[PDB]
């Protein structure tokens, strides 16, 4: 296993030099051209009226 | 209404530590290179800069050059 | 006529902006691009006049930022260069639109 | 959305086409390893094919979990952009 | 049509028909032009000739 | 510029339009084998690219070749330097918009399958603005080389100002050799 | 209450005003320093209109705009040379007679 | 200089707001041009004539200056 | 359902003006104590500005010494 | 969404159509052709060409400060 | 065009901060990154600086080879001269 580790982490090493500087990254997956584009609302989000008044 | 924030105990340490510096200052070496060269050898410098346009002003004018404090 | 080819965008882009919720997502683009196509037609108008014409329209309304002789206003330099960028950017924003 | 037969029928086909597989010993709940005899770079060659083939992006601590046919449908049937 | 599993609808006729002469148009434009100014551009003899 | 802003223009509707089509893909290596699907989108792009690279009679072909002779007969260091620099990005122009044009409509299909069912070309109102602007990057080029970069026009008036030292444009035009007349048209066709 | 809207001035500095002791009299200071002011923008509106005439002259004439209007080009050049306050940072060449 | 009286005088070339960089030899026929130009809307086929010997002379006045450039050439070698 | 000639869905814009409920049918908001006083010095500072500005006499040093000058350009030429 | 309902904004909000948005237009094309009005009438009367057109043009028939105009 | 996925939950922190946690341009989304980035991770930053200089080296050189081509030198054609003192009361000169 000792050996598998270091062959391991050469290989990682070698794929970090060689990697593709711009991957394709599918549009609405994290970091593509259509990520966060139009989200749909988040839950548990409350709008409050009358805040402000004189009296209550 | 229940419109406060949910106060995050970290959050608020790093508000703290972020405003209390001034505890944390201890003339190293790098704080009097900081201090000796922004905000003495910069504003020096601007100075010197300032007083330089204005006495080329007053070549170019002929004029006699002013004096500054 | 010129005056209307500056403002007329400004004032489709007020008019959808601060009374959108009643002109809506058909209502707005309706008028938005039609405000900007009558700004086109007036900039062709405007060219024929002035580059075809071989006239200059000049125009001042106000003095704006007034000093001694900081000389600014809120004037209109009509040219035949000023009318050539005024056709590319109406027909464009029209087509954009 | 995407059906969960359609899905079944996509998945199974991505794995029916493939060199080390019997097509006719494919059933949406076998397990790649177990049944169908491939090996773990097999199985990501599938995830990758799958990935290809649905317009979709796994992260890849999800992608070593998908192991076997019915994780495969699972989780594209989960995915709301399958 | 389809081939294997995926079938392939045919691109609308206005479309075709607007793409196909558009360029036809283009095409023939610089054919015209190029007999009309042929010469000129290419140094064969003089726009007053 | 007003070349320019037209067939710009167009280039970047048509490039919306084929990837509003494509479910926001917006990315060249998954876009091949889609000429067949996008007839009009297709020769939008083609009619645009071309007048881009200055295809002969286009609306490029009026604008960019005239800088370039301008460029060479500006016997300058500075003149050198922007021939230099004009001819050898002719050249790249020519390659690069090639290359997307082949990426987008004429490789071999890489996009997935996902995709390439459920692709529709341009509806009316964005068919409109892109046949407009395919009868503008025809046409305006040849209709506005009288009136704008013509030999000696009153049509500027004093909008634009020129030193009489300065002005090398019939210079240029009775004097730039065939061949550097044409250096444009031959780095066209090697990028391509 | 005031009588009417329009400036009552007089165009003359004034009186019992020493040049060489002008801090003597504090009334006579402000009222001298007050001229002044009004002679320095007296000049500056004359400078404005010849600046006013100048560009209507280079709007009017067009391409022989250089031959036309050097006149007046030299007039508001020579208006404008002791125009400021504090304008020391305008070279000589202009701002100095 | 050159070897082309300019028949074109001052008065009447400001008068047809000749363009500065054009004030030259070939001005007299430029005036004819211009106005055609202005009349027919600057069109690139319409004023043929007058385009043609405005050209001609512009180049005639170009190939004045090689030849004296050439002379001037062969002259320093 | 073409979207150029289907009604829209929404009778009313979403949500209310200044997060405000809206008050029972047939009856009216109550005003603020605020809101009268703000309102009539609203009112009375868009009129006093207006009025006062716009029937101000123009009498400023600029246009004196405008007048001035031209005064003077005149006797001089 | 759930909560933008209850969201007031000037420009409408997400997916903003009003019942009666085709009388809403009509009115702000009445509208927009009501302010053009002023600024048609300022733009005639500020407008100033010093040189006459060589043809007959559209400015002709309101705008009057043409050749009006000299620096002296 | 058109509505897409929940951003998610954002990242709640349950470590002590980093002083500059203001040097990371957060959003609502569990992805955030520096407002700094570097479009190129596989270089390294004078890497980066080196191949950009080579760059504008290039560009330098190829501005002083133009200087030694001496392109002014071997213009084809003498001045223009325009008639009537080369047009000095046109272009502003005394008359």
């Amino acid at each position: 296993p000792d050996t598998i580790d270091r062959l391991i982490a050469d290989a990682e090493a070698s794929y970090n030099k060689w990697r593709h500087p711009d991957p394709y990254i599918v549009p609405w997956a994290p970091g593509g051209s259509k990520f966060t584009r139009n989200p749909a609302p988040p839950q548990g989000i409350e709008i409050v009226y009358d805040y402000g008044r004189e009296d209550n | 209404g229940g419109m406060e924030a949910n106060k995050n105990k970290f959050i608020e340490d790093w508000g703290t530590a972020r405003e209390n510096l001034e505890f944390n200052f201890r003339w190293t070496r790098r704080n009097l290179a900081l201090v000796g060269i922004f905000g003495i050898a910069i504003p020096v410098l601007v100075y010197k800069g300032i007083v330089r346009e204005f006495h080329m002003q007053d070549e170019d004018n002929g004029r006699p050059y002013r004096k500054f404090m | 006529m010129y005056l209307l080819i500056v403002f007329l965008p400004l004032i489709g882009s007020s008019f959808a902006g601060f009374f959108g919720r009643f002109l809506g997502s058909e209502g707005s683009a309706i008028m938005t691009t039609t405000c900007v196509s009558f700004s086109s037609i007036l900039s062709l108008i405007a060219f024929y006049e002035v580059a075809l014409g071989a006239s200059a329209c000049y125009l001042r309304i106000a003095p704006w930022i007034s000093s001694e002789m900081f000389d600014a206003s809120w004037g209109f330099l009509f040219d035949s260069l000023t009318v050539v960028m005024l056709i590319v950017v109406t027909f464009i924003s029209s087509l954009v639109h | 959305h995407l059906s969960k037969e359609e899905v079944i029928q996509r998945v199974l086909a991505v794995v029916k086409d493939f060199p080390k597989v019997d097509p006719s010993k494919v059933t949406p709940d076998v397990h790649f390893q177990k049944d169908l005899g491939l090996d773990s770079l097999d199985n990501v060659e599938i995830v990758m094919a799958l990935e290809e083939e649905f317009k979709l992006e796994i992260p890849d601590k999800e992608a070593d979990k998908i192991d076997s046919c019915n994780l495969a449908i699972e989780y594209i049937a989960n995915h709301p952009m399958a | 049509t389809t081939y294997k599993g995926v079938t392939i609808h045919q691109p609308k006729r206005w479309h075709t028909i607007t793409g196909k002469g558009l360029c036809a148009v283009m095409w023939f434009w610089v054919l015209y032009r190029a007999k009309q100014d042929g010469p000129v551009v290419l140094g064969w003899r003089h726009p007053w000739e | 510029l007003m070349n320019h802003a037209f067939f710009k223009a167009l280039l970047f509707l048509s490039a919306g339009s084929v990837i509003h089509a494509m479910s926001d893909e917006q990315d060249m290596r998954k876009m091949g084998g889609l000429a067949s699907s996008f007839p009009f989108t297709y020769a939008m792009m083609l009619m645009g690219s071309l007048s881009l690279i200055g295809f002969p009679f286009l609306t490029g072909f009026y604008s960019k070749d005239v800088i370039l002779e301008l460029a060479y007969t500006k016997y300058t260091i500075s003149g050198n330097f922007a021939f230099w620099l004009g001819s050898v990005s002719v050249l790249f122009t020519s390659y690069y918009s090639f290359r997307s044009l082949f990426l987008t409509f004429l490789v071999p299909t890489n996009s997935f399958g996902r995709d390439i069912l459920r692709c529709h070309d341009a509806p009316i109102p964005m068919a409109i603005p892109l046949i407009l602007l395919a009868l503008g990057s025809l046409f305006v080029g040849y209709l506005a080389k009288d009136m704008m970069i013509g030999l000696g026009t009153n049509f500027w008036a004093n909008s634009l100002f020129v030193l009489p030292k300065n002005e090398i444009l019939a210079e240029s035009e009775f004097a730039a050799p065939t061949i550097t007349k044409l250096i444009p048209i031959l780095f066209s066709t090697s990028g391509a | 209450g005031r009588k009417k809207g329009y400036v009552e001035f007089d165009e003359s500095p004034p009186d019992d005003f020493d040049p060489a002791n002008p801090y003597k009299d504090p009334v006579a200071m402000l009222e001298m320093r007050e001229y002044i002011v009004r002679e320095k923008w007296i000049q500056i509106e004359k400078a404005k209109i010849i600046r006013e005439k100048l560009r209507w002259c280079y709007r009017i004439e067009g391409v022989n705009h250089l031959q036309k209007c050097r006149h007046l080009v030299n007039q508001y050049l020579e208006s404008t040379r002791g125009i400021g306050w504090g304008k020391d940072g305008r070279h000589p060449s202009l701002h100095a007679p | 200089g050159s070897s082309k009286k300019m028949i074109a005088t001052q008065e009447e070339m400001v008068e047809a707001r000749v363009p500065l960089a054009y004030r030259d030899q070939c001005a007299h026929l430029l005036i004819p041009l211009n106005k055609c130009r202005q009349a027919e809307f600057y069109l690139p086929w319409k004023c043929e004539n007058e385009r043609h010997s405005y050209e001609k002379c512009e180049y005639e006045l170009v190939m004045e200056r090689m030849l004296q450039m050439q002379k001037i050439r062969e002259e320093q070698k | 359902p073409s979207r150029w000639t289907s009604p829209g869905h929404e009778e009313r814009p979403k949500g209310y003006l200044f997060n405000r409920t809206p008050p029972p049918p047939g009856q009216s908001r109550k005003w603020e104590d605020w809101e009268l006083p703000c309102y009539i010095t609203s009112f009375l500072t868009i009129v006093i500005l207006g009025v006062g500005l716009n029937a101000k006499p123009d009498l400023t040093i600029e246009t004196w010494a405008h007048e001035k000058a031209l005064e003077r350009l005149k006797i001089e030429n | 969404g759930d909560f933008r309902t209850k969201v007031w904004s000037m420009t409408g909000g997400p997916y903003c159509r009003p019942k009666h948005w085709k009388r809403n237009t009509a009115i702000a094309m009445f509208g927009v052709v009501l302010v053009c009005i002023p600024i048609a009438m300022k733009s005639a009367e500020l407008e100033q060409r010093p040189h006459h057109p060589v043809r007959p043009i559209p400015s002709q028939l309101w705008c009057k400060n043409f050749g009006t105009k000299d620096y002296e | 065009s058109g509505m897409g996925l929940p951003v998610g939950k954002h990242y709640i922190p349950d470590k002590p901060l980093p002083m500059n946690e203001e040097l990371l341009w957060d959003n609502g989304t569990p992805f955030p990154e520096p407002c700094i980035d570097r479009i190129a991770d596989t270089v390294g930053k004078y890497e980066a600086l080196a191949w950009l200089c080579g760059g504008l080296s290039f560009f330098a050189s190829l501005g002083l080879l133009a200087v030694w081509n001496d392109k002014a030198s071997k213009i084809p054609f003498t001045p223009k001269v325009y008639p009537y003192d080369n047009l000095r009361v046109e272009l502003g000169g005394e008359p």
